[PDB]
């Protein structure tokens, strides 16, 4: 199965194997058991060139896994700035909501990825979006005393 | 109660450990070759607490899975003072992986470390216990440091186990596995240590950036705050005195509940590389805390305040009674006379006046909740779990570590809301 | 003789002991090496070479305090084998003092006490000096008192106990240690003289003009009071001639055995030409709360016994006139089952002050020992602090992990509750 091999090559950052597998008909939108696609894995593991290749060849930028995570949620969680930017350039839903009520903004805020927070806000992140506990990214910043983040969130 | 055995593990542990030895050596008049060249009898009275008499040699064990840290410490100002046989180092590091530190690389080196600990402990007349310096965010200090804690506690159950544990923050490193490493470690610290000083990189960064106006703080800037704090909190162990003079009396005064043994240290004045009322108010200010928690968001269970330098004891007593009477609502009413004060005549390097605060505050739950929120954000998406599970670890250890830290938070909240009635 | 053995346990016990023996030596003309150019034979043995040695034992679980005795002015006064030390102290934990650390030196201490007891032809018993707050002072004392009750069944045991004050405390758990030792020692002690460190601190500040009293200041004042109480034993007195008579005169029932000491006059050494107070004046000063060794209010309580111990230039008829004045004062109420009276002892030697001391030499002094129900207020204060912490089980884990069962906290507390009832039933 080329789908499983593509998922592993996207995760491992194997650029030439991703290229050979796709040339042999590998499903760009293959899913693992939890619904993660090669784009989710490349975004999680920081492989910018594979993210770009997949998006050039029909990858769904807004694909969701079983927990509602989009590639943008995972690039925002892990802190891959260039990937967040490529994903948004290719139509990533800035306000996608997962099964915990989290948006990419909540995840970048929790993990202290301040530059990513700024980019998400510039691209229309919803400051009023509440997680399943009623918290916005601004509530997270006040509740955890992150003053640099609270300032950024208020521009 | 005389000898303390110091262990420093991993990059952070060794860096803060080397600075600790440089700072207390200058206070005790010990030069980089182990010779005493001081001019006060109080410097040598309790030197046996931290030094073996060969010439004075630190009762220190230096551990790392990365060899580079051997050279770094030896190249330092007091690098050649340490016993060469007390450097226990590996070849392949832990790569910021708690599982590599606790189960694989670390498990392979731990017996060589325990051999050295045993040799240092059998030569002690009356061993008080152990002091470990480490970070919780990496792999060695966190994973191997907690393995060392577990093995020392089972071999020396009657000894005090004390740690100087540096907490990760996205502001200083920002490697997203740090919350995992730290949560897995707090789990171990709750059960196997008697006392832990919480040295929060979030607080150290904020002090340097906001108070000291250092635009880009370095580890040297952060470590200057750490070394001043470590000197301050160990003053009562190193010089003659009657309050918290050893690790056990400190624990008995500071720890009402065995798991709530995480202290918020504070220091005044804060400086980059002062009257009694100023020292007293600054000591208790949130801006002077080395843990990123607002004390006015919780309540003090117990407090130790150490003043250093020549000053009026009646002024110190009046200012200390004033803070308790003024701010009565921040000290639990069900622990009477829970604030103890000491005054050491010898001041720290470059200052005439100084004050160190050690608080056992319920507000420390803010630190644990911050780590917990990051742990949970990562763990819910199962991000990089394979890196841990492929190094002799199970996924249920993550859920148990998460559950133990949230129970720790709940226990603090219980005592924050408790009333004498 | 009719010998008495003094036992000093823990830092407070040892340091107060140092001040007491220093004062006794000066009162009896003994030099710090035991030589002199007798009534005091009750407290000192005599060697073949004319050396007068205290019938005293000093015990501590760590060596620092007793090491100072071994190298100081009185390095040659005591039998060196009667200065006994362990290595690791009780860490402000009654349980370590009584169980895990104390059990390591208890047999040595008893064997060394036996050596002193074997030199006695008519041992009266023991005077035990200790803090309530320390781990050793609390736990080791109670262990020792239990063992002395088994080993010396017919001998009297008197205590000098330091009651804790927040002004000089080094531990948050001193209320626990206080109550645990009080519970376990109560059946083994015949009479106990409590000294409230806050009362002594206030006297030093208000009468001696010492802004920040040291333990040396507190201890020289305490030793003056202890000397007043023990003078009858050391000067062949007619009142309180032996240890049994302290119980007869001050303790009508075994459990309510805590007499209040009041001492006057306390005058600063800088007032070397103060006009001397009369017997009437110093006797009136015994009913002023400022002169009490324990903070409490005897005007609200009732007296079960009262004894006045005078020192110096005191004419018996002047004492009798001063007592008749005191007997016509509405604020002094005796229980209806005791003879409404005052026992008198007079020692005619001038009160002694130590060179290095803070007190002026006076021509006449008095120590009143009164068994008043007002002292129950000191137990109520300790019991209140105990209850605040124990309700949350604060610090209890330190005790349970050092050979003590949790049930001992509540057993000790209920015995304190029974003690508060004993006082309430005696006087209302
Ligand atoms: N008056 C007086 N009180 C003292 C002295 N030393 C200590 N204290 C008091 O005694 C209590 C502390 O107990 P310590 O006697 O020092 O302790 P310890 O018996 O040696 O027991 P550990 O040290 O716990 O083994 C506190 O209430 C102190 O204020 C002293 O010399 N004089
Ligand atoms: N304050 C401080 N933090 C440090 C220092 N070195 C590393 N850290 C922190 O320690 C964590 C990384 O662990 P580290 O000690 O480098 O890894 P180890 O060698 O595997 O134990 C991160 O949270 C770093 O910010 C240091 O010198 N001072
Ligand atoms: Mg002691």
């Amino acid at each position: 199965d080329l789908g499983k091999k593509l998922l592993e090559a996207a995760r491992a950052g194997q650029d030439d194997e991703v290229r050979i597998l796709m040339a042999n008909g590998a499903d760009v939108n293959a899913t693992d058991a939890s619904g993660l696609t090669p784009l989710h894995l490349a975004a999680t593991y920081g492989h910018l060139e594979i993210v770009e290749v997949l998006l050039k060849h029909g990858a769904d930028v807004n694909a969701i896994d079983i927990m509602g995570s989009t590639p943008l949620h995972l690039a925002a969680l892990i802190g891959h700035l260039e990937i967040v930017e490529v994903l948004l350039k290719h139509g990533a839903d800035v306000n996608a909501v997962d099964t915990w009520g989290d948006t990419p903004l909540h995840l970048a805020a929790i993990m202290g990825h301040l530059e990513i927070v700024e980019v998400l806000l510039k691209h229309g992140a919803d400051v009023n979006a509440q997680d399943k506990f009623g918290k916005t990214a601004f509530d997270i910043s006040i509740d955890n005393g992150n003053e640099d983040l609270a300032e950024i969130l208020q521009k | 109660m005389r000898e303390i055995v110091h262990i420093q593990a991993g990059q952070c542990g060794n860096q803060i450990g080397a600075k600790f030895w440089e700072v207390i050596s200058d206070e005790h008049g010990i030069d980089p070759t182990g010779s005493y060249h001081g001019d006060s009898d109080l410097q040598l009275e309790r030197i046996n607490v931290y030094y073996n008499e060969a010439k004075y040699v630190p009762r220190a064990i230096l551990v790392d899975l990365e060899p580079g840290t051997m050279d770094s410490v030896r190249s330092g100002p007091f690098g050649q003072i340490f016993r060469p046989d007390n450097f226990v180092f590996g070849q392949s590091g832990a790569g910021n992986n708690w599982a590599k530190g606790h189960y694989t690389e670390g498990a392979e080196l731990v017996d060589s470390v325990l051999d050295v600990v045993r040799k240092e402990s059998e030569s002690c007349d009356c061993l008080q216990g152990f002091q470990l310096t480490h970070s919780l965010g990496g792999g060695t200090g966190s994973g191997m440091g907690t393995l060392l804690i577990s093995k020392i506690r089972e071999e020396y159950p009657d000894r005090i186990m004390n740690t100087f544990s540096v907490m990760p923050s996205p502001k200083v490193s920002d490697t997203v596995v740090e919350p995992y490493n730290a949560t897995l470690s707090v789990h171990q610290l709750v059960e196997n240590t008697d006392e832990t000083y919480c040295i929060d990189n979030e607080a150290l960064y904020d002090i340097c950036f906001r108070t000291l106006k250092l635009t880009t703080p370095t580890y040297g800037d952060l470590n200057h705050l750490v070394s001043a704090t470590m000197s301050g909190v160990t003053t009562c162990l190193r010089f003659p005195g009657q309050l918290n003079a050893d690790l056990r009396k400190l624990a008995v005064n500071m720890v009402p509940f065995p798991r709530l043994h995480f202290f918020m240290p504070g220091f005044a004045p804060l400086t980059s590389r002062l009257t009694v009322p100023e020292l007293t108010q600054q000591m208790f200010d949130s801006k002077n805390m080395m843990a990123a928690c607002d004390p006015r968001h919780g309540r003090y269970l117990t407090v130790a305040a150490i003043f250093r330098g020549r000053m009026s004891m009646k002024e110190v007593d009046e200012q200390m009674l004033n803070v308790q009477n003024k701010n009565s609502s921040y000290f639990v009413e069900w622990i009477p006379n829970n604030v103890k004060t000491a005054v050491c005549d010898i001041p720290p390097r470059g200052l005439k006046m100084s004050a160190t605060f050690i608080g056992n505050s319920t507000a420390i739950q803010e630190l644990f909740k911050r780590i917990s929120e990051q742990f949970t954000a990562m763990f819910r998406r199962k991000a990089f779990l394979h890196w841990y599970t492929g190094e002799g670890m199970d996924e249920m250890e993550f859920t148990e570590a998460e559950s133990n830290m949230n129970d720790l938070v709940s226990e603090y909240q219980q005592y924050q809301d408790a009333t004498a009635d | 003789m009719r010998e008495c053995i003094s036992i000093h346990v823990g830092q407070a016990g040892v340091q107060i002991g140092n001040a007491c023996w220093e004062l006794y030596c000066l009162e009896h003309g003994i030099q710090p090496d035991g030589q002199m150019p007798d009534s005091f034979n009750t407290f000192f043995s005599e060697t073949g070479a004319g050396k007068h040695v205290p019938r005293a034992v000093f015990v501590d679980l760590e060596p620092t305090v007793i090491d100072e005795v071994r190298t100081g002015t009185y390095r040659q006064l005591f039998h060196p084998e009667q200065l006994i030390t362990g290595k690791e102290d009780a860490a402000n934990n009654y349980a370590r003092g009584h169980y895990t650390i104390g059990k390591e030196i208890i047999d040595l201490v008893l064997d060394r006490i036996r050596k002193l007891a074997d030199q006695c032809t008519g041992l009266q018993g023991f005077l035990v000096f200790h803090s309530f707050g320390g781990g050793t002072g609390s736990g080791f004392t109670s262990l020792l008192m239990e063992r002395l009750s088994v080993d010396y069944g017919k001998k009297s045991k008197l205590e000098f106990s330091i009651y804790p004050a927040p002004q000089v405390s080094t531990a948050v758990v001193e209320p626990y240690n206080s109550i645990l030792t009080t519970h376990t020692t109560l059946e083994h002690s015949d009479c106990a003289f409590m000294v409230d460190n806050e009362a002594i601190y206030d006297i030093c500040r208000r009468n001696l003009d010492i802004e920040r009293p040291t333990y040396t200041n507190l201890n020289r004042l305490i030793s003056q009071i202890v000397s007043s109480i023990t003078a009858s034993l050391r000067f062949d007195g007619a009142l309180n001639v032996d240890l049994t008579e302290f119980q007869t005169n001050l303790v009508p029932y075994p459990r309510i055995h805590f007499p209040l000491a009041t001492y006057a006059p306390v005058i600063s050494a800088e007032k070397a030409y103060h006009e001397q107070l009369s017997v009437a004046e110093i006797t009136n000063a015994c009913f002023e709360p400022a002169n009490q060794m324990v903070k409490c209010d005897p005007r609200h309580g009732k007296y079960m016994a009262c004894c006045l111990l005078y020192r110096g230039d005191v004419v018996p008829k002047d004492v009798n006139a001063a007592i008749a004045t005191i007997k016509t004062k509405r604020s002094i109420q005796f229980v209806d089952w005791c003879p409404t009276g005052f026992k008198v002892g007079i020692n005619y030697q001038p009160p002694t002050v130590v060179p290095g001391g803070d007190l002026a030499k006076v021509q006449r002094a008095v120590c009143m020992l009164s068994n008043t129900t007002a002292i129950a207020e000191a137990w109520a204060r300790l019991d209140h602090k105990f209850d605040l912490m124990y309700a949350k089980r604060a610090f209890v884990h330190w005790y349970v992990g050092e050979g003590m069962e949790e049930g001992e906290f509540s057993e000790a507390r209920e015995d304190m509750a029974a003690l508060e009832k004993d006082y309430e039933e005696v006087g209302v």
